[PDB]
């Protein structure tokens, strides 16, 4: 079925006018959408942010050191996505979902995009249950209800992660004394920090078994 | 001699612009400026847009006409590594300063390389 | 050592006492140092100190 | 008032004075004299110093630079349209803006004749039949009453079919990438099972 | 409107040559009744574009170095701080008032000197190194750059020598 | 290339096409 | 014709009070920038402006 429903696309071009700081000014790339993936001819990602009249503003998901005065620039037709799915639980992925702790692609998984529209009004209901993060001055104090955002703001080296990684590490405690239904499955972004950071933390995430 | 052997277009104080008639060098690479009274290396830093990169100069600009000859070395900079650079005082080029002869190199490496990956980091304290 | 947009005489300072210290030795005995030294001081242009 | 509709849609400020020039070209029909008294300019530019002074040198004065371009196109048949654009961009000091114009006055009239240009790279050379079977398929990508040129070239890192290019999209019928897209569309269905 | 189409126009495509032909010999008629309108042609000297702030935007001057010393017609001294494609950005050594759109700008062939010697001690001299103590020029001296490197590290040696202030709590 | 003085632009006026058109439209006709 | 000099006084011709207006900068294309040492209502482009 795939092959008697089958025509090629015609793939929409674009030449790198100039390309500095990781940003590329494209020429061409007329039916380009806002925030669409496009694809250089080095092989490195970027994202169509500012569609200007006479040229195309490309934010480049990686090094622009590639990129030369006109490359082409293809289209990929879609709107950032990453893999979805229970094949993302226990790896370690990059800032669009490609895994970077080396045990392969993801498995088991979708791709779903990045930006979606927020459930409205009424597709709520009152946050009433508990989450519990561990922390005793945090669930007597500042209890937190589960499908609430709370900020943990501070200055630097004051504790910050540490709250944040026992709530992660605590829900691995509950998650084995609760029914399947009532489970939370945590994930961590790591926006900016260490590389080596980031591997202490999932040193101790899995000595955890979080 | 023609092509790849870009003509600097306009100096303001560290920044040269140079204008390349084809095959413009790749950002990060090292541009040598013919003619001038010390060695002036330049290092792409943006492509413009009309066949003209914008680099930095890693020496004093000073001297800097608008047509010099500007040669492409193709890579980086690279500098002298190994065992035989002990010992050694450096510049930002790899140049020895301190008037003991030339450094023996293992080898010759760019300056400009990417982290070691996410497998790569060592958890140990 | 990497001194980056320091001062020129801490690096000569560095370099001497290296020298005297045996960290840094001259000559034909240069493979026995342990110090390789990269300078890019406070008297440079500001693309060799982003660089160096 | 009432002009013609231009094919194109450009951009500014240059490539918005050749669009104004061709549709005051089309109004009058005078859309290819027009076109190579431009085409004469950017050669009277080559010859004369002296012309291209007029638009190089911010010191030449703008009556002087309005009174050599109307003393020198006074004459020898020059279309209405032109001798009435230079004065205008002797006014303002933009006669630099000519090699721009004329860039975007080809574009105009390209899309006009509504020819597309192409290039078709293929594995080996073509039949007499391959030329007659692919225009078949290349004209269902132009999307009005386009016709196409083409361009052949031959690429045996393709494995048959073609790779039509349009110098803005392509398309690549070519069985090389059908293999490719083949081959990852049955290792992504065996991951799902 | 890309460069590949721009370099398109390089190479003549007109085929027919009824306007070159004709304004080829009107051209030169043209410009010769102005000529007391024009000012003459620069290349290698330099004109002033604009002034004010203390900087001067300089026409011309196809072969200044970057950073040297310039002379005005007025003369005064600027240096070729940035060289633009189209113009050269010269900072005035002085004040601009004296200064016009239109001005020559000559080339001094060197980047900024002072003269150094011991014929300029005992001296007044400005932020140039022009006298301004009225006894005379500055005699058995030299040019030397303003902009010198510092020595490096191989270059220098320790401070050894003290240099006696005078002041009681300064040298103790 | 002596032609590599025009390639590059630039105008003393935001609004070049309002004065150009106002001398492009009296040559019709 | 010639520019006025920077610093130099330009008078308006034709204005209710006695306009003085001092160079302040040569922009180019012809143009000099003024400050006004009294009100510019009233004024209108292509007003006479004579250099003293
Ligand atoms: N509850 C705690 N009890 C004892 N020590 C703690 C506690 N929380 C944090 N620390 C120690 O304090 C240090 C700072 O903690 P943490 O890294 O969590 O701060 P932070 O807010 O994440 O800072 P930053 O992200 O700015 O580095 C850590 O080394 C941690 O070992
Ligand atoms: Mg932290």
């Amino acid at each position: 079925e795939w092959e008697k429903s089958y025509q090629p696309p015609v793939i929409h071009l674009g030449r790198v006018l100039s390309v500095g700081d990781g940003i590329a000014r494209v020429y061409g790339l007329k039916s380009v959408q806002a925030g669409e993936l496009v694809c250089f001819d080095s092989g490195v990602k970027g994202m169509a942010l500012n569609l200007q009249a006479d040229h195309v503003g490309v934010v480049v998901f990686g090094n622009d050191s590639v990129i030369h005065q006109g490359d082409l620039v293809y289209r990929t037709g879609q709107i950032v996505n990453v893999p979805i799915g229970p094949g993302t639980l226990g790896r370690v992925t990059d800032g669009l979902g490609q895994p970077i702790d080396g045990k392969g692609p993801l498995t088991n998984v979708r791709s779903s995009l990045v930006e979606v529209k927020a459930p409205g009004i009424i597709a709520r209901q009152s946050v009433r249950e508990p989450l519990f993060t561990g922390v005793k001055a945090v669930d007597a104090l500042v209890p937190i209800g589960r499908g609430q955002r709370e900020l943990i703001i501070g200055d630097r080296q004051t504790g910050k992660t540490a709250v944040a990684i026992d709530a992660i590490i605590h829900q691995k405690n509950c998650n084995e004394q609760v029914p399947k239904a009532q489970r939370v499955y945590c994930v961590y972004v790591a926006v900016g920090q260490k590389r080596s950071t980031v591997a202490q933390l999932v040193k101790l995430f899995t000595q955890t078994g979080a | 001699p023609a092509i790849d052997a870009g003509y600097v277009s306009q100096v303001i104080g560290p920044v040269v612009d140079v204008r390349f008639d084809g095959e413009l060098p790749s950002i990060l690479s090292s541009l040598e400026v013919e003619g001038h009274s010390v060695r002036l290396v330049l290092e792409v830093a943006q492509h413009m847009g009309d066949n003209t990169v914008r680099c930095i100069a890693m020496d004093s600009t000073d001297g800097l006409v608008r047509g010099q000859k500007v040669v492409d070395t193709g890579s980086p900079i690279k500098v002298p590594v190994g065992r035989g650079t002990l010992g050694r005082i450096m510049n930002v080029i790899g140049e020895p300063v301190d008037e003991q002869g030339p450094i023996d190199a293992a080898d010759i490496w760019s300056i400009h390389r990417e982290a070691p990956e996410f497998t790569e980091q060592s958890t140990e304290q | 050592f990497a001194g980056v947009g320091e001062r020129t005489r801490e690096g000569n300072d560095l370099y001497r006492e290296m020298i005297e210290s045996g960290v840094i030795k001259l000559g034909a005995e240069r493979g026995n140092s342990k110090c390789t030294l990269v300078y890019g001081q406070m008297n440079e242009p500001p693309g060799a100190r982003a660089r160096v | 008032l009432k002009l013609p509709t231009a094919p194109l849609q450009l951009s500014g400020t240059s490539a918005q004075i050749a669009t104004l020039l061709w549709q005051v070209a089309a109004k009058e029909n005078q859309l290819d004299k027009v076109q190579d008294e431009l085409y004469q300019f950017i050669e009277l530019f080559k010859q004369h110093s002296e012309l291209r002074r007029l638009a190089t040198d911010p010191f030449v004065p703008t009556l002087v630079r309005t009174k050599i371009i109307s003393s020198v196109l006074k004459d020898s048949g020059a279309s209405e349209i032109t001798k009435k654009l230079f004065e205008a961009l002797a006014d303002e000091g933009a006669l630099s803006a000519l090699l721009e114009v004329t860039v975007n006055y080809e574009e105009l009239m390209l899309a006009h004749k509504k020819e597309v240009y192409c290039t078709v790279i293929t594995a080996e050379p073509l039949d007499k039949l391959e030329r007659v079977e692919l225009t078949k398929k290349a004209e269902k990508f132009v999307d009005a009453g386009f016709k196409l040129v083409m361009q052949e070239k031959i690429d045996k890192k393709l494995l048959g079919g073609f790779v039509i290019e349009f110098s803005d999209r392509r398309v690549d019928m070519s069985t090389a990438k059908k293999v490719e897209e083949f081959n990852n569309f049955v290792n992504k269905l065996v991951l799902s099972i | 409107a890309d460069a590949k189409a721009l370099d398109e126009l390089r190479k003549p495509k007109f085929s027919s040559k009824y306007l070159i032909q004709h304004v080829s010999q009107k051209l030169i008629p043209a410009v010769k009744e102005w000529e007391k309108s024009y000012q003459p042609p620069v290349i290698h000297l330099g004109r002033v574009l604009s002034v004010g702030d203390g900087i001067a935007r300089v026409y011309g001057l196809k072969s200044v170095q970057a950073g040297e010393l310039v002379c005005f017609d007025s003369g005064v001294k600027g240096m070729a701080l940035n060289l633009q494609a189209d113009h050269v950005g010269v900072v005035v050594f002085g004040n601009d008032s004296v200064i016009h759109q239109g001005d020559l700008v000559y080339r001094t062939g060197q980047i900024v000197n002072v003269p150094i010697g011991p014929g300029t001690l005992g001296r007044v001299t400005d932020g140039l190194g022009q006298p301004i103590d009225g006894k005379g020029p500055l005699t058995n001296v030299r040019s030397s750059l303003v902009e010198v490197k510092a020595p490096g590290i191989i270059a220098r040696q320790s401070v050894r020598e003290p240099l006696f202030t005078g002041v009681k709590a300064v040298d103790a």
